[PDB]
RNA sequence: CCCCGGAGGACCACCAGUGGCGAAAGCGGGCGGCCAGAACGCGCCCGACGGUGAGGGGCGAAAGCCGGGGGAGCAAAGGGGAUUAGAUACCCCUGUAGUCCCGGCCGUAAACGAUGCGGGCUAGCUGUCGGUCGGGCUUAGGGCCCGGCCGGUGGCGAAGGGAAACC
RNA sequence: CUCCGCGAGUGGUCGGGGUGUUUACUGGGCUUAAAGCGCCCGUAGCCGGCCCGGCAAGUCGCUCCUGAAAUCCCCGGGCUCAA
């Protein structure tokens, strides 16, 4: 994959189900799990528009 | 200054002291004052200035369209456009939109003819496009320099890149589109699924 | 530039159309691209007070269709020059 | 049928049906989508009429295999 | 299965009545339960209850002032009004002014961290601004609604006054219980019927 | 037609992924072979024989029960077609089209159908000559091939 | 008419990854497809690989991990030498540390890293990054 | 103009649709005969026999040409009546090839979706056509309604693409 | 008059390459900008399903006999360095 490349800059928030990064000037959405509230759920704008499902690592809840 | 918009309130209250945290947590900048607060070392350059006219019954009504590139020379760049009846407020509008549209740029090595682990070039091969100008940025060995066009060199230097190889397609004489495509590629460095 | 996605005529997946002849005209076009406006039609309108329910006088009405090319359809006001946004509105042609 | 790249394991949508002839009473195995006139093997009466889809059965359906 | 409100109240308010359209997305999710021989879509009332519960937990975790509840449907003006009066949220019935969330130079420039639209197919401007700004969105979706930019959806009959009033009363009661001003036994000071618009 | 058709259908039978002997079958493999030879002597072609076995006799597939194919069984039991079944069918179709074209010489649609059928005949002859199932000197002469109709 | 199952499967994987799906179903398949998927899973670009025994040759259900930025089969299948590996490396990959070429060699299908380790050559198959 | 009769040539009104069939050109009254090509359903047969295709072919609107028949309506050319500065046009009356049929030649068209043919993958919503399956009803019919699949045919529109219109 | 570029050179016209992703293998385009033959059948050619066994022709690895010298790239040395 990546072998010893040290890539600079701030790191982006990673989408919690597709690893699509919330890039600068595009605003995703970060919230807490609606069923538990323990884990965080991150949705990039692409996944929000496409309606990509998300799963809680702790509970078995799949939301928009 | 009044910290209109709540992000500006936190930025003037010092709860956010660095520009890196905004782009780390996906925060949207709606005001330029946050940018001048968090990046006092911001250099702005006038990349292009074209005269633009509308036809009317009494004759053409001219307006300046100024393109401005802002950058910290350390991996932060943005480009903005401003149309105004006079050049001064046209440049002011372009500077404000550049400050609003500033974004981080990922840097590194990755050229096959280099081994240094410095931010001198782009980390991987990236592409950008604006209308029909397509610009591919390629990592280069250290010491080569900027091997792009002049406005591309200005944008890359403002973004804090030392060496790169470019591959362009389409009419690069459209200075606005060339600048926008280069800035688009630099912003597309963050769309790479690492 | 290509105006309309229809080609100006809702013809369907075919190669040639049977085509018709225009009224007050003959420039015309095929079965599609022509206007087929229908009117109720009856001889001697409002004489029903002085006829019909006088004598025995049983009248008849006959729905009638008139076929027009684009030139006549614009000429008798059955078609206007709508804006680009309103070009895709589906309205009936006043019966 | 559907696309073989979309269905995981494609299977036959038809079935085999056992029939009891109402005249004599012989049991027979017959394709559900019979593309011919299926007759009782003993008395000779018609047990299945072919259509464009599932065949029409004249004998009692003992069990669908 | 144990219900937030009785099944008789649910099936009298008609919360599980869907539009006769198709929705492959909702069908795949499983919020569609049964279609009659007249083409009417019926939701799963159990899934409706579980999504009401999880939604109430969602609004409970936010400060009520930073939650904007909006509808343009006049049928939803009243239920959202009593819901939001009893919770304490920026409310908005009527026209969502464009630029309220995107234009900070506007007089009604609100700042919220959660948006709750009654119907996303009609309240599109609020959903569009929420997508542009990165604000979480909750919606009472049925067969006709577009699912884009909705972080949480409750498949329910978001058309009828009775269904809207019952759903908003249930949500207000559960959000009050989760906040802690009500234990799991009490009800609101007013019945569901006062939520229904006139 | 073969190229640029208006429709491209998917109609075909979906068999089990690995066919096996049916548990309910009342026919042994040898009885299956005798039934096939009976239908062959009656004169049905192999496709029709398979349909007859599936429908009247409830034989789902000859290959799982007997381990052979229907034409292989017929070949073993003294049944050998002059030409392969599909090639013979195409030749008979071409002969019928030519007989029609004798009395109707202006049927251009029929002429195009005949061209399609004859091209199919040529492709099948190329394949069969390559695999040796027909003599390498075989040539499609409709005037000398009238006996197959 | 279907010609190259490898390019078909790789482009199907690319389409599913662009749509952000969790799993992609691959029909028809061959051993070359299986070994390519094995190399991808070994380098982490592709997750779990489940075989399905439908009667028509088999299917592969592949889990996607959000790791692919671009995939594709190099066609034509160019014969490459060990000394010639590096120019194809620079031709198809971004960065000297990112991505891998897939090569079919006389010791089997492997990555360009393993080919350079073994000091061999072969036929180029695909690229991943 | 009306009625009573006869003769002749063309076309197939409404139903009738971005409806159907066909490779394209193209095909619209009914009945019958002879053919062709698809879609659908199938645990039927063969077992890769496939794609595309230079060169080489065959089909190919209208007008036109060669020979024969026919000729109702229309009608290039032409004649006349008007209009105009002029009017060898546009309007009116008339009118011949031609238009129709048979055999052949021509081989062209904005012959257009200005979009070569084959195969795979990639949100959906909606009208309609054919087959088929599940349920409900029944003008008890080859019927109607809802849902699924397959295959066409339109509209809007994810992702993506584009100089943009837009696909 | 004064300044600029190169300098024992500096200019003019030609031809080649760059320019040029305007010949496109890398690497272009064909709805409307130039560009899908009016449509179809098919020869050569090119491109072609899956599994198993044999070969080892292409392919890959090593090695040998070679591919004159000069020329080209790297290294050391000798002309005062340089050539
Ligand atoms: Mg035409
Ligand atoms: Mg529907
Ligand atoms: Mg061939
Ligand atoms: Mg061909
Ligand atoms: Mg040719
Ligand atoms: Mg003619
Ligand atoms: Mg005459
Ligand atoms: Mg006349
Ligand atoms: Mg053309
Ligand atoms: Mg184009
Ligand atoms: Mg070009
Ligand atoms: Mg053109
Ligand atoms: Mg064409
Ligand atoms: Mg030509
Ligand atoms: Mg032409
Ligand atoms: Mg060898
Ligand atoms: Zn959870
Ligand atoms: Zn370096
Ligand atoms: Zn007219
Ligand atoms: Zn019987």
């Amino acid at each position: 994959s990546i072998r010893g490349a040290r890539i600079y800059g701030p790191s982006p928030p990673a989408d919690s189900t597709t690893n699509w990064p919330l890039a600068p000037l595009e605003r995703g959405v970060v919230f807490a799990c609606p069923n538990c509230g323990k884990t965080t759920i991150v949705r990039s704008a692409r996944a929000r528009k496409l309606g990509v499902p998300y799963r809680c690592p702790e509970c078995g809840f799949v939301g928009p | 200054w009044e910290p209109k918009t709540a992000l500006g309130r936190m930025v003037k209250e010092g709860k956010i002291r660095t520009i890196d945290e905004i782009f780390a947590n996906n925060l949207l900048i709606k005001e330029p004052e946050i940018v001048d607060i968090l990046l006092p070392g911001l250099k702005q350059e006038l990349l292009n200035l074209n005269l633009v006219q509308r036809q009317t019954h009494a004759g053409e009504r001219n307006q300046f369209q100024a393109v401005v590139a802002v950058g910290n020379e350390d991996g932060y760049v943005g480009v903005g456009i401003g149309k105004s009846r006079q050049v001064r407020q046209a440049i002011e509008k372009a500077t404000r939109e550049a400050k609003l549209n500033i974004t981080p740029v990922r840097r590194g090595c990755g050229s096959w003819k280099c081994s240094c682990d410095e931010p001198h070039s782009v980390p991987f091969v990236v592409s950008g496009k604006s209308g029909s100008v397509e610009v591919t940025l390629i990592p280069a060995p250290k010491g080569v320099g900027l091997v792009a066009g002049d406005v591309a060199k200005v944008v890359l230097r403002l973004a804090g890149i030392k060496d790169v190889w470019t591959k362009t397609r389409g009419d690069t004489r459209t200075t606005l589109n060339f600048a926008l495509a280069v800035f688009n590629a630099l912003r597309n460095t963050y769309y790479f699924k690492l | 530039p290509k105006k309309r996605k229809n080609r100006g005529r809702k013809k369907g997946d075919k190669g040639r159309e049977p085509y018709v002849y225009c009224d007050n005209c003959g420039k015309v076009v095929p079965r599609s691209k022509a206007i087929r406006l229908t009117v109720p039609y009856s001889p001697v309108p409002p004489d029903l007070a002085r006829e019909l329910e006088k004598q025995g006088a049983i009248i008849s009405r006959y729905l009638v269709t008139k076929t027009y090319c684009i030139n006549c359809a614009v000429f008798f006001g059955i078609i206007k020059v709508r804006p680009r946004e309103e070009r895709k509105k589906r309205v009936p042609l006043q019966q | 049928p559907q696309r073989f790249s979309r269905v995981l394991i494609p299977q036959p949508r038809s079935r085999f049906v056992r029939l009891r002839c109402p005249d004599c009473g012989n049991e027979q195995v017959t394709f559900s989508h019979a593309a011919m006139v299926v007759r009782c093997l003993v008395c000779g009466r018609v047990l299945a009429q072919p259509t464009g889809g599932k065949a029409i059965f004249a004998g009692h359906v003992v069990k669908v295999l | 299965y144990e219900y937030l409100v009785p099944l008789e109240k649910y099936l009298s308010a008609g919360v599980r009545l869907g539009t006769r359209l198709s929705n492959k997305y909702l069908e795949e999710r499983g919020f569609i339960y049964a279609v009659r021989p007249d083409g009417l879509r019926i939701f799963d009332i159990k899934k409706i209850d579980e999504r009401l519960r999880i939604a109430a937990k969602l609004i409970a975790r936010y400060p009520p002032d930073r939650v904007l509840v909006h509808t343009t449907r006049p049928y939803g003006f009243k239920p959202v009004q009593m819901f939001c009066k009893f919770v304490g949220c920026k409310a908005l019935t009527g026209r969502f002014i464009p630029g309220m969330l995107t234009n900070p130079n506007l007089s009604n420039y609100l700042e919220v961290d959660l948006l709750f639209v009654v119907d996303p197919r009609l309240d599109s401007q609020a959903v569009a601004e929420a997508a542009k700004m990165g604000i979480p969105v909750v919606a009472l979706v049925d067969t006709d609604t577009p699912h884009q930019y909705i972080d949480f959806m409750i498949p329910c009959n978001n058309k009828g006054r009775k269904s809207l009033a019952l759903i908003f009363w249930v949500l207000a009661r559960q959000v009050l219980r989760e906040r802690g001003e009500l234990k799991p036994d009490q009800d609101l000071p007013v019945p569901p019927e006062e939520f229904e618009t006139r | 037609p073969h190229r640029s058709r208006h429709k491209k259908g998917r109609s075909s039978s979906v068999r089990p992924p690995h066919p096996t002997v049916p548990t309910w079958i009342q026919y042994t493999p040898e009885e299956v072979e005798q039934l096939a030879v009976e239908l062959a002597r009656r004169g049905f072609p192999p496709s029709q024989i398979g349909i007859i076995l599936r429908d009247q006799y409830g034989i789902p597939l000859v290959k799982p029960i007997t381990g052979k194919k229907l034409t292989k069984i017929l070949e073993e039991h003294g049944i050998k077609q002059e030409l392969p079944e599909d090639l013979l069918n195409l030749i008979r179709r071409a002969l019928r089209i030519r007989k029609h074209l004798e009395e109707h010489p202006k049927d251009m649609a029929s002429r195009r159908g005949l061209q399609l059928v004859e091209s199919k005949i040529h492709r099948l002859i190329k394949y069969y000559k390559r695999v040796g199932k027909i003599p390498q000197d075989f040539v499609y002469n409709p005037e000398a091939l009238s006996h197959l109709a | 008419v279907m010609l190259d199952l490898l390019s078909n499967a790789l482009t199907a994987i690319k389409n599913a990854e662009a749509m952000g799906k969790r799993q992609v179903v691959i029909w028809p398949v061959n051993k070359l497809i299986y070994y390519t998927l094995r190399v991808l899973q070994r380098y982490g670009y592709v997750g779990e690989i489940e075989y399905i025994d439908d009667g028509r040759g088999g299917k592969y259900v592949v889990q996607l991990l959000g790791k692919i930025n671009d995939i594709g089969a190099i066609r034509p299948r160019f014969p490459v030498k060990y000394r010639e590996i590096v120019e194809w490396e620079q031709k198809y990959l971004p960065a000297r540390q990112i991505g891998i070429l897939v090569i079919s060699t006389s010791q089997g299908v492997m990555s360009h890293l393993e080919a350079k380790e073994k000091k061999i050559g072969g036929v180029l198959l695909a690229y991943v990054y």
